[PDB]
Order: structure tokens, then sequence, then C-alpha cells
């Protein structure tokens, strides 16, 4: 009788560690919103531009930036194969030095400007 | 009309000047707001305090050096060239007869109209702790402009790296109703409508929107319309990740 | 009428005519059409996962 | 969170290896900037580096981080190299002559590289074509890097070459260096060509600049290198 | 004792194949020495790893053969043996723990309520639901669809198809197993059909065409298009041909209930759309049925939840009503409930995952 | 222990506000306050100098200017011991100021506990708040309490530390700056309730509701399309894979368009929901 009390007292412990559980489950919600609330304060508005090279591992990436320089940045967990693409232009952090997001196809440029029309009024015939 | 931007560096530096002073409910502390009331937009980017001394005995008697107004403001120049005299601002929770007489003090420099400001330590109820003010007159009339907050790039992310809905709304919308049958029946002793008008402009601007209740209705369903699409949707992760848990039950088996 | 041409219809027995707004409906349903593609086909590679 | 902290970089400049010192540095050449002697990783053994060994090198610090794969990244102008080519000689075929010129000349020494060096002959590195402007040859171009299984490459001499400091000569070498790897590989020669696929007429007055590099680097790799199996 | 009385019940088990439709020995003696072999303390004091170990899952069929034509063959009330077993049944149940009693507690109401059916009340089977409910974590998929199957069935003699239904659901996605889905399907599809012959619904035949064969399909097709059509004449010749095969089924009393519902869909079926419908319509429409009755036909129907109209004696018509509106206010907002309650079914799916 | 500097409320937010005029200039500023060591390090009043021609240098102060002011710190409340001199740089990767060299020297003389603050991300501005400072140290300062072991001191490994152009010497000695805070209890009042986002407070009702309901019929045929490219991933994810083993280089393939297809799908359905109840909510 005296190992069937203990076997009580055990599950005893266990009835306030499952409602503990439930309180770190909503409390951690608020502490991964505010690692959610970060990861989108990286980017904003200040961004710069960079030529993507070739992939090498998760999480890394090698890039050129138009400052003339070189370097090593690191692939968001997003981007990773199907999404990637081999050589397109990207967008890059400024002192951090990361992956930001691809580019729209822009072939524009301020030397040898190529010119589109949009609504054309130019009636056929 | 014109709106009261300030700062949270101002806000917190009247703060400080009531602790380091030792200021009880006896006096409150008197300071200058600095910014910009040429535009719309009233900003303030600075803020100190002045030696002040408060009489509760005679609301006429009130110590204020002009030396130190002058020669702060042209001291402080060199900081940003932007930051002139817009007002004053001054601290306890009401505006008792010395603050009427006081206001024709700064009138004398200050080209627009000035605006005055009053700092709450306790801030005893609602929100705004800060409540701003302008003095102009036909009688001294006082209107209560829209009081925000808009900091710098730098400043407003500062806040958050210190500090690292729906019940509250309800609550003080039912204390509106409370505080304003107080004022309405303390008014009418009081005078055995002017005031009340406004009030009552307001409170009579399904009574009305009975012939928009059956179009809500309407709108309300197809609101649940996509969330009960959006619902589907959650639901078939429950079952898919109800077989995906299985495939790992299935390699402890073998395993 | 029957066209989309003119909108309304008419009235054969006490010869009348009734009103006809131009935009028969809103987008909804567009949204519905994404939810019966999805159930004839994520639902039925839920058994090929299981089976 | 441990991938926040990961993202946080001062930066990483790219260089290739050079020499090895005895005082546990290394002399790396630094592509965007230049040649800067760095130190070596304190994990990573000095051994292992090699010449024009592929490595990562702090902005930060200025030294060895670790070791990347070692592969020369193109800079993309019309060079870059193509996968799954699609041509045949079924396409272009009817002619019978010029298909006996090109098998025992390309196709030759890739399948028996032995047959010149018993006979005695150098094999052909090269080969200049003549004929009437649009034969055709823009079809089989694609072929011949596609049935000899060979990298498929196109050169422009006008893209490689620029009038800003130090862009008129690193383009043009780093053609060298991925040719030694990618050696089974046909180079392709365009900007000369008067045959007629693309007819440019050749240009002697826009060349002046790369003549002092290409044609070192062109006559250096058969001469110095002896590298076969590269067909320019 | 645990392990020697498991150890006989092994080769108790083994001989107990050969007694389930295999070997019968005597249709005296057996009965008599099956329940000297099981009383004496098998069940003991729940102990350890007691279960599956009883007889169960294979004394379904094998009591009902004996007191059929075999050692009673109606020359006594009831079987001595099968009052015995009442007695032995209902004390298992009685000195039951509710433990981890799951599968053993539903599998004895089964014949309870299977011996109710033939032949006894079901009236107070009504009274053993409440006890029988329980959340049977240890029913296998095979007795699963067998539980379904009995409450769905005893809420149609309580004129109840409601209730039936989220039962009969659950009964023939179950039971994968060949015997199950040949003789124990055909027999739970009829019971399912049973149910939209109440509803007055009686879809056409399309997934029930291949997954039974034309036994069941001969009835069904009659009846669909009898009570479809409201015709009382075509209706009586089915019951008399099919006779034979509502006797075994236990649907004969579909003469009556089903025999109401003829009326009751007929009229959804014939266009009642016009408002002042007159009495000399009525009378011509439904054969010479709808002559006889008239009024008192209408009114009944309305109540029952079947249609809404109003029924004039002075002028001689009845105004009738097709159920037709649009949405406003509190019209959608009847459905805005129901569609949250059809989700309260999927939100247990969260603790499922 | 060593000395800890525990910013206030009011200290930070001054620093950014003399540095403000342009990225290449510079300014300067007095820190105040009294402490003890071992614990006890706090800034009561800051406050700023003007510009000179000469940048940051031991003539850049004005001695005039300075005691002109000080007299004013003491009928205010404001008057306190000076701690230190703070600055403002634009910032280099080892000594952040290339003009600063013989003012801490001087500083020094007069206190050895004495710091000079400065501002390091001038427009690099990141949210960790990275600031900097320099102390020199020379001969003495040891035969005392521990410095390194207070935080995260005591490295070296490899050459990598903080902007890790310093290594051993940083300016000079490694002074290990603590950065901390510390307010009463009611500051940290005011910014739990008073910063969240905006300011619509008191009543969030009928401050966003007509302009979320204005766009909520556009917002409803946007949130249509993202559905519409949900289930086609998931259609040509299964189609493509006859296998289930990797050569696709798909270490985790499903759970990155899985979430894509929920976390979306549990964003836009909460805020027509949540957002439901109060858009009505009218009554009588």
């Amino acid at each position: 009788y005296f190992k069937l009390k203990k076997l009580e007292k055990e599950y005893e412990l266990l009835t306030l560690q499952e409602d503990y559980i439930k309180d770190e489950q909503r409390h951690l919600k608020r502490e991964l919103k505010r690692a959610q609330e970060e990861v989108k304060r990286i980017q904003s508005v200040p961004l710069v531009i960079g030529q993507f090279l070739e992939p090498i591992d998760q999480n890394t990436g090698i890039v050129s930036s138009t400052t003339g320089m070189s370097y090593v940045v690191r692939i968001l967990s997003t981007l990773d194969r199907e999404l990637l693409k081999p050589s397109m232009s990207v967008a890059l952090h400024r002192h951090s030095n990361a992956l930001v997001d691809i580019l729209p196809p822009d072939s524009d440029s301020s030397i040898s400007v190529m010119g589109e029309n949009e609504k054309p009024d130019v009636t056929y015939a | 009309h014109e709106k009261v931007t300030i700062a949270p560096l101002v806000l917190l530096s009247a703060l400080d000047h009531y602790e380091r002073t030792q200021t009880k409910e006896n006096k409150r502390c008197v300071g200058v707001i600095l910014g910009d009331a040429n535009s719309s937009t009233i900003r303030v980017t600075n803020s100190f305090a002045l030696p002040f001394e408060e009489d509760e005995k005679n609301s006429d008697v009130w110590f204020l050096d002009h030396n130190y107004i002058e020669n702060m403001n042209e001291m402080c120049k060199k900081i940003n060239a932007k930051e002139k005299l817009i007002g004053w601002y001054h601290s306890g929770p009401k505006l008792r007869a010395s603050d009427l007489k006081i206001n024709e003090l700064f009138k004398k420099y200050t080209q627009n109209n000035p605006l005055l400001l009053i700092v709450d330590v306790k801030q005893q109820g609602v929100g705004l702790p800060t409540d701003a003010y302008v003095a102009i007159e036909q009688e001294k009339t006082f209107l209560h402009l829209p009081c925000t907050i808009e900091a710098e790039e730098a400043e407003e992310i500062g806040v958050e790296h210190l500090l690292r809905i729906r019940l509250t709304n309800q609550l003080k919308s039912l204390k509106g109703l409370q505080s304003k049958l107080k004022d309405v029946v303390e008014y009418l002793d009081k005078v055995i409508h002017t005031i009340l008008g406004k009030l009552q402009d307001v409170f009579n601007l399904n009574n009305l929107q009975k012939a928009l209740t059956v179009k809500t209705n309407d709108e309300l369903m197809v609101i649940y319309i996509s969330n009960l699409v959006r619902s589907i949707i959650a639901f078939d992760d429950l079952i898919e990740n109800k077989i995906q848990n299985k495939k790992i039950q299935e390699q402890r088996v073998k395993d | 009428i029957l066209d989309k041409i003119f909108y309304g219809v008419l009235d054969q027995g006490n010869g009348w005519l009734y009103v006809y707004e131009t935009p028969n409906q809103d987008a909804t349903y567009d949204s519905a059409l994404e939810l019966v593609g999805q159930l004839n086909k994520v639902v039925d590679q839920l058994f090929e996962k299981a089976s | 969170k441990d991938e926040l902290r990961l993202l946080q970089e001062p930066g990483s400049y790219v260089g290739e290896v050079i020499k090895i010192v005895s005082d546990k540095k290394v002399l790396v050449k630094v592509q965007p900037e230049g040649k800067y002697i760095v130190d070596v990783a304190k994990d990573i053994n000095v051994k292992d580096l090699k010449a024009s060994q592929r490595v990562c090198l702090r902005s930060d610090s200025y030294m060895l981080h670790k070791v990347l794969e070692n592969k020369a990244d193109p800079l993309v102008s019309l060079m870059m190299v193509e996968k799954v080519p699609d041509s045949t000689y079924d396409m272009v075929g009817g002619l019978t002559k010029q298909i006996k010129e090109i098998k025992e000349v390309i196709e030759l020494p890739v399948k028996h590289p032995e047959l010149f060096e018993s006979l005695g002959i150098a094999q052909p590195k090269g080969v200049i074509l003549y004929g009437p402007p649009g034969t055709g040859k823009t079809l089989l171009a694609r072929a011949v890097a596609h049935h000899t299984d060979c990298k498929f490459i196109r050169v422009s001499g006008a893209e490689l070459v620029q009038k800003y400091i130090g862009e008129g000569s690193r383009m043009v070498r780093e053609l060298f260096v991925m040719a030694r790897e990618h050696a089974p590989s046909i180079i392709f020669m365009d900007e000369i060509d008067s045959i007629g696929s693309t007819r440019v007429e050749g240009s002697g007055g826009g060349d002046s600049e790369v003549q002092r590099t290409m044609l070192e680097l062109l006559n250096q790799l058969d001469g110095f290198e002896t590298s076969k199996n590269i067909k320019i | 004792k645990t392990i020697e009385v498991t150890a006989e019940i092994n080769c108790f088990m083994h001989l107990l194949v050969q007694l389930f439709l295999w070997d019968s020995k005597e249709l005296e003696q057996l009965v008599e020495f099956n329940r000297k072999v099981v009383i004496p303390n098998l069940l003991c004091y729940y102990n350890l790893r007691s279960l599956n170990l009883i007889n169960a899952k294979l004394w379904f069929y094998i009591y009902l053969s004996h007191e059929t034509l075999a050692r009673s063959s109606e020359e006594i009330n009831s079987d001595n043996q099968n009052i015995i077993l009442r007695s032995t049944m209902m004390k298992f149940l009685k000195i039951a723990s509710l433990k981890h009693d799951n599968e053993t507690k539903a599998m004895l109401i089964n014949l309870i309520l299977r011996d109710f059916l033939n032949n006894g009340e079901v009236d107070s089977a009504s009274d053993f639901i409440s006890k029988l409910e329980y959340p049977h974590t240890d029913v296998s998929s095979s007795l699963e669809a067998r539980y379904f199957f009995y409450l769905s069935k005893i809420n149609a003699i309580q004129l109840d198809y409601s209730t039936a239904n989220e039962y009969i659901i659950a009964a023939i996605r179950k039971a994968p197993h060949n015997s199950k889905s040949l003789g124990f399907l055909q027999q739970s599809n009829k019971l399912h059909c049973c149910i939209q012959l109440l509803m007055g619904d009686i879809p056409e035949l399309s997934f029930f065409h291949q997954s039974n064969m034309q036994k069941s399909l001969l009835p069904y097709y009659h009846l669909t298009k009898a009570v479809k059509l409201g015709d009382l004449k075509k209706f009586t010749s089915t019951i008399t041909k099919y006779k034979q095969l509502l006797l075994k089924d236990d649907t004969y009393q579909l003469c009556v209930r089903l025999r109401s519902n003829v009326i009751k869909t007929g009229i959804r079926i014939i266009s009642l759309t016009y408002k002042k419908i007159s009495l000399r319509d009525i009378c011509l429409k439904l054969n010479l049925d709808s002559e006889q009755t008239v009024e008192y036909m209408v009114s009944r129907a309305i109540r029952d939840g079947v249609i809404e109209a109003k029924i004039n004696h002075e002028d001689g018509f009845i105004e009738t009503t097709e159920l037709l509106n649009i949405y406003d206010s509190e019209d959608p907002q009847q459905v805005f409930d129901e569609r949250i309650k059809f989700a309260n079914q999927l939100h247990d799916e969260y603790l499922v995952s | 222990t060593k000395e800890t500097v525990y910013i206030s409320s009011i200290a930070l937010l001054k620093m950014l506000k003399h540095g403000r005029a342009g990225v290449p200039m510079e300014v300067m500023g007095l820190m105040l306050g009294e402490f003890v060591d071992d614990y006890t390090v706090n800034v009561v009043d800051v406050f700023a100098m003007p510009q000179s021609g000469t940048g940051v240098s031991v003539e850049a102060v004005d001695d005039v200017f300075q005691a002109k002011m000080m007299d004013m710190l003491k009928q205010t409340g404001r008057d306190q011991m000076v701690v230190g001199w703070y600055h403002s740089h634009p910032g280099f990767g080892c000594w952040l100021s290339s003009v600063d060299v013989n003012t801490q020297k001087s500083f020094e003389q007069l206190n050895s506990r004495a710091v000079a603050v400065v501002v390091d991300p001038i427009q690099s501005v990141k949210g960790k708040v990275v600031i900097d400072a320099f102390r020199l140290i020379d001969t003495g300062a040891l035969i005392n309490n521990l410095e390194p072991r207070q935080t995260t001191s005591n490295t070296g490994l490899l050459n990598k530390a903080n902007i890790q152009a310093l290594i051993h010497g940083l300016n000079r000695h490694y002074y290990s700056l603590n950065i901390d805070y510390h307010k009463t209890a009611k500051e940290t009042k005011m910014l739990m309730n008073l910063h969240k986002e905006q300011w619509q407070s008191g009543l969030k009702m009928y401050d966003y509701e007509e302009k979320e309901e204005s766009n909520l019929a556009a917002t409803k045929s946007m949130v249509k399309i993202a559905e519409q490219y949900s289930k086609r991933i998931e259609e040509e994810k299964e189609l493509t894979e006859e296998e289930l083993k990797t050569r696709y280089v798909g270490r985790q393939d499903p759970k990155k368009h899985l979430s894509e297809t929920a976390d979306e799908t549990l964003e836009n359905n909460i805020v027509s929901v949540l957002t439901a109840g109060v858009n009505s909510v009218a009554i009588k």
C-alpha cells in the first residue's frame, strides 16, 4: 500500500504541470509575435541593391553589390530552390549585409534608356 | 484646424523636473516648449524647466525670471535652428487662477498664438496624461487641440528596445456616459444652456440605423462566407497533419 | 434582353414592366470556386498519403 | 531567435589564395579590391590552402573566415554557360562535304586523341569557317557542343572590355580561369565572324585594348599550359 | 491463477471457432456444456490484461441458431439457457467498475437490443441507451459499424430519423472487411435507405447500384416510383411480391409508415406553386386517392413540416406556399448559427491531430 | 564590481537629438549625477554644447559658456556632479573619432572614473541600440575590484568582438562597456500603455471602423487571390514526387508551402472576425 500511495502523489504533481504547459504556450506566442515583428522591421525603407550570383548553402549566398564591391550574404529561410532564381537582381540590407528580396526584372538604367509606351492614343486604320 | 504633436522626449523631460526638485502638491513646475507653430502641425522638439515659485495664498503672486527665458532660448539655437518660442508648459492636475494671469507673459515675444500644455505626473483616469490648449481672446477662450505623439525613426525604435483591446475599449466607452451624466447634473444646480448645447449636439447626432439594419445583416453574411472558406482551409491541415503524424509513428515501430 | 443589350423583364398577364438593375452579381462565389477545386483534389490526396 | 543573431554580420569579401606564408598568414587577392595579406582561420590549417583556391575573407577584420566551394563565379554578359543544348546534325543535314571536314577536326581528337599522338602530328585546336552568309550554320552551332557532350560557351570580346579602371582586364582573365576547370568544352569566338551567322565584318578599331590581353591568353593557353580538349 | 486460466482459454477459443458455423456438436448437450465452462470465474476479479479472452465476438451468431427450430422449435416460451444467459449478461455489466471496459460493454447490449428486434418490446430499450452511451476506445473497426447499426434501427421504430442519421453515416464508412462489405453492408445500406423513406427524399440509384447486388435494388426501385408518383396501387403490389424480403429484415412495417409517406412525398412532386388550388383539381391529381381525402390530407401535412398552406372552405380552394423568400434581416441569420454548428463537429480535429 | 552605466529615459533621447544635425558633423555634452562604485551608476541630466570650428578637442569645450550655463543648474534643481563628457561622432572601425585624442587624457586628471559616451549608429540605426564609449587606463587602475567579470568579458576567441576592429586594445585596454537601463515606477508605467503602434487609443471603436470598412470591399477581392495560389502550389507539390525519398534537395519541402497556406489563412480570417465584432456593436 506504500507504493500505491506514492504513485498517487506522482500524478498530483503532473496535474499542475498540465495547466502550466498551456501557460507557456500562450506566453511563447507573445514572444514569438515579437520575433516576427523584428523580422518585418529589418528590411523597411532602407535597402541596398545587389546582383545575386550563385547559391551555396542554406542561409548563405554570394552576391555582388552595386557599390563596386562583392560580399557574401545570408539568404533568407523563405528562398531555397523553387523560389530562388539562379541569377537575378535582388535587394540587400545595408549594414547587416543580408539577402532581402528579389527585385523585379528591371532592365532599364540611366545610360542607354529604353522607352516604353503606356496607353497609346493612336487609333488603328 | 491645428494639431499638437508632443514628442516622447518632451513628455519624459517634464516628468524628470518634478521628482528632482521634490515638488509637492503645493507647487507646479513650469517650463517652455520649443518648436514650430507656423504650419498647422505643431511639433515640440525641446523642453526645459524654469525656477518657478507658486503661492496658494495669492493667485497673482508668481516668481518667473525673464532673463533665463531669453538666454536659454538663445543658447539652445546652436543645436537646432527650428526651435523657437511657441508657448510654455506647466505641471499640476488642475488649472487654478494663477494660470490665467501668467498667460500674457510669453505673448510679448511670441508671434503666433501661444500653446499651453498641462503635464500630469499621476495620470488619473482615461488617457492623455498631457493636455494641450490654446490661449486666444475675442474674455479668455481656450480650445483643446487634438493631441498626438510622433517622433523620429531612432526615437520611436529606441523605446521598443527599452520595453523588451476589445475589453478596454468597452470600459472607457461606458465611463464616457457616466462622466457626462455628472457634468450635466452639477451644471444644472450650478445655474439655478450654452454649455449643454454643445453636448446636446453630439448626443443627438436601432434608432437611426433601422433603414440600414436590413442591409447590414446582408453584409455580415458575406463576411461569414469568407470566414467559412478560410475555416475549411484550416480544417484540411488538421487532417493532413494527423496523417503526417502517423508517418512518424510508422517509422518508430519498424526502427 | 436575352442578348444582354437591354436590362429588364416584362409582364404578360397585366401588360406591365419590371425593373432590373445592370449588375446581377458582386464578387463572392468566385472564392467558392477555389474551395471546390481544393476539396476535390487535396482531400483525395490525403488518402494517397495514408494508404 | 538563433537565426536573428546569425543574420547580423559586418560582411565578408571574396578572394583567392595565392601563396602560403610561414608567418601563419596568407596572400589573397580580393577581386573588387586587390591583393591583401590576411590571417588564416584558426580552425583551418595552412596546408589545405592551394593556388587559386576560392575562399572567404571577412570585411571587418580582413582575414580568412571559412573555405567555400572552389569555383570562379562568372560575371555574366552573353557568356553564361547554358544547359541541355537542343540541336541535331539531321536538321542542318544534307551537306556531305562540310560534315566530313567538321568531324575530322573537332570531333576526331575528342573521341580518339591517341590518333594524333601516334601519327606524330599535333591535333588541331582551332578552325575558321568559310562560306557565303546565311547557310544555316546558326543551328549547327548548338550541336557542336551537344553531340560532343561539351560545355556550351559563347564569348563576346566587346562586352568584356570597358573604359573603366580595371574593368577591361579582369573580365578577360575570368574566361581563362573557368576554361581550365571546364576544359572539356568548346569556346566560341564571336564578333570577328564574317561567315554570316552573326556577321559584323569583324572589329579592328574596337579591339585595340583587348589585343594586349586576349591574344596573350589564347596563345599562352596552348603553348604554356598544354591543355588539350579545348577548342578555340 | 491468471496465466493458468488464460492458458486454458487459449485452447477453448480454438474450439469456439469450430462451434461457430463449423461444427455444432449436439443441439442439446452443447448449449448446456458451454455454460458450465464460462461462469466459474473466467472473468475473475479483473486483475490484469483481461479483455478479448472471453466469448464476445464469437457468440453473436451462435445462440440465435439454437433458439430457432433447434432446442425450442416453438415448444416452450423461451430458452432456459438464454434466460440464464440474460442473467449472466446483465450481471457482467452490474459488476463492471466502468474503468477499462470499452469493447466488452457495447457487445453485450447488442444481444438485448437484437432480441427486442425480433420478439420483444423496444420501449424498454430506450432506458438502456442512457447506460449504453460511453466513449469506448477499444471497439474494433469491425464492431464500430455494428454499434452504430443498432442505435440507428431503434430510433427508426421510435419515429425519429434525425438522431439515427448521425449514426448510420459512420456505419457504412467503417468495417472494410469483405464479409462486412457484402452481407453486413447490404443489410446496412437498406437501413440507410430506410431513413430516406421516412424523410421523403428517396434519391436515385448511383453509388448503391454497384455497391450491392440486384436483390436489394429491385424493391427499392419499385418503392422509389411508388412513393414519388403517389400511387397506392403500385405500392400495395410491391409489398405482396417482396413480402419474403420484408419479413427477414423487419421492414414489413413500411406498409403503414412508408404508406403515409407516399402521400407526403407526392405533395412536393406535384406542382402546388399557384396560390388558390380548387377542390376539383386536387381530386383529379394523385389518381382517385386524393378525391376522398382533401381537407384532412393537407391539414396534417402542414403541421408535420412538409408544406405550408391555407384552406378556404367558402369558395372551395386552398391557398398554398412553396417556401420561397429573400434574405434581408432574420432570414439569412437562421442558417448562420447552423453553419457554425456544422463546423463544431470539425472543431474536435484539433485534439485529434 | 565595475561601473555599469544605467541610461535613464531622457538620457537616451537627448543624445539622438543633440547629434541630429548632419551625418558627418559632431557635437558633445556633459553627463551629470552622483554615484558610487559597486553598483550605483546614474546620469541625471544631459545637455549639449555649441559646435565650434575645431571639432572635438581640448579647445572644443567653452568654459565661458559652461560657467554661464552651470549657474542655471542650481536654481532649477538640475545641479549635479559632472561624471563625464558624452560626444557624438560618425564613427570608424577603430578610434571612432580621429580628431578626439587629448580630451579623455585631460579628463582623467580631474576624475579617473569619468567616462565618455558616443552614439554609434548615426544613420546605421538597427534597434538593438548599440552605443559606444571609451575610457583610458594607461598605468594604474589595477589592484582594485573585478572589471571584466561583470558582463561577457574575458574574450578574444579568434579576433571577433563588437566591431572586430579592436581585438585587445580597442581604443585603450578594453574598458568593456556595459549598457543597461533602470527607471522608476512612474516612468515604466508610461511607455507600456503609451507606446503601442500609433495613437488611436482610449476608444478603438469608430477610429479605424470607417477606414477598415471602406477598404473591406477591396480586401474581400484581394484575399481571394491569395487562396487561388494556395492549392496550386500543393497540387504541383504531390504531382511531381512518386518517390518519397530525397534526390530533390527538398530537405523541408512541405512545411514552407504548408505554412504559406496556413499562416496566411490564419492571418486573413482573424482580421475579418475580431474586427467584425467591433465593426458594428451598435445595439441601440
